[PDB]
């Protein structure tokens, strides 16, 4: 008979925006978020740019979708699950298409289904090789205001002991 | 925004549209969120799913109106048309019909 | 007074080819390297495209340079020291100036110029705030064919305990 | 290839030139390697540097051919010249001249 699991993992989502001097270089600042690992992928670091995906972008409609630069970090905001009553695919699911599409992780705005995060931790289908990502509160929407605003921003989900 | 949504999120935009119209994923920049059409943009085409109506990018070259994801209607101004595809110059095995530019 | 150094930690540099399919999709085919991150940099997971850097690409010029896209992963062959009588610039501040110039990790082949490593293991002057590592032998000429023969790859410097 | 050049690896092209010719560093996908020319290819400029002659990309909108970072000398058809630079229409402060094309 299992316990009390053993709590996730940080995954502290660095987040850097970055502007352009005209000789060539570039200033940075950085923005450090949190979240929690799942057992739904890795437990490992990753980088990369950022691009939304809306929900229904992720479906297996096998209809030829956009080419989108290999190594790019997903972020997928859900919306209440009543809105969806039938969905084409699994969180689980969603998260595994982003990566055939060439995401090299994934990170879930929770705040809204608290559902998908046991969803998530289910780990009953088959586990991905690139982390998959849940925050929420604060972080998240923190998160999705860069999103909005920003013209570029690039992503460190990053792992420590 | 926010037209044409059956429901509709600031994240998002819409989620699903109403029952006739068309689902759109705008991109722009980092941002893509959805649109719900009555036709589709230019440089796509809409596919009545059972589930839902959406719009797909044409990706053949030289043409002007895509119908389906592999046929295209009107070509280029100077291009021939063969087995829905177009042609600058109309490929081995047939040639061009005469008053036509068909192949 | 001081004793033998603590061995410097493996840089476990994985390199990711990738396939385009028409509709959409990636398959990848992985390729593990491995080198040492050195006291010059962090010594931190990092991951970005990889791009070839030509050692003399890198001075102080003044000179307005292209625009290359922010997280990139520099990858730079040093040259025989007596080629380069007068270098422009330490091998220290060529790993300073690609960082400037959106560089996310860099990597070095110093496979023909070994005073390099303990010239990166000095730490003198200031250590970077992204991973600068070092290889050679068969690692560092596995890392150069791909740059020349593949068309892109993604490089994976990661760090295990 | 390797032509013009002083020392030349497998990897990296040339690294120094001879004495009166243009370092230039081709980019051509992930990789980067020098060559070193007579005169520098369209689209860059020459900079005879005390320590060595080195090409630099144009970067002046409409431009032609450039001469230095921030100096066009011949601009595009249908351009105005001003203060070394190229323009569609005359900035606003001063009005084209009569019979020439400068402002």
């Amino acid at each position: 008979e299992t316990g009390e699991s053993l709590a996730k993992e940080t995954a502290f989502v660095e987040v850097v925006l970055f502007e352009s001097s005209p000789n060539g270089d570039y200033k940075t600042h950085t923005t450090e978020l949190q979240g929690r690992f799942s057992r739904a992928g890795a437990t490992i670091s990753a980088e990369g740019e950022i691009v939304q995906m809306h929900p229904l972008g992720l479906c297996n409609n096998n209809d030829e979708e956009d080419l989108y630069e290999y190594g790019w970090v997903g972020v997928v905001k859900l919306e209440q699950p009543e809105m969806d009553p039938k969905p084409c695919l699994t969180v689980l699911g969603k998260a595994k298409r982003a990566v055939q599409r060439g995401a090299t992780a994934v990170i879930f705005d929770v705040s809204d289904n608290p559902d998908a995060v046991e969803q998530l931790n289910q780990g009953l289908e088959d586990p991905l090789k690139r982390p998959v990502v849940y925050m929420k509160g604060m972080d998240a929407i923190k998160l999705m205001n860069i999103v909005n605003k920003q013209k570029g921003a690039r992503a460190r989900i990053q792992h420590r002991p | 925004i926010c037209k044409g949504c059956l429901s509709c999120s600031k994240d998002n935009g819409c989620l699903r549209c109403q029952p006739k119209l068309f689902f759109y994923l705008r991109r722009e920049g980092m941002r893509q969120y959805g649109e719900c059409l009555q036709s589709c943009p230019p440089g796509y085409y809409g596919v009545r799913g059972p589930d839902m109506n959406r719009c797909s990018r044409c990706r053949i070259e030289n043409c002007d109106s895509c119908f389906s994801r592999d046929f295209c209607i009107k070509c280029k101004s100077g291009f021939y048309s063969h087995k829905g595809q177009c042609f600058e110059e109309c490929p081995e095995g047939f040639a061009p019909l005469d008053d036509t530019m068909v192949c």
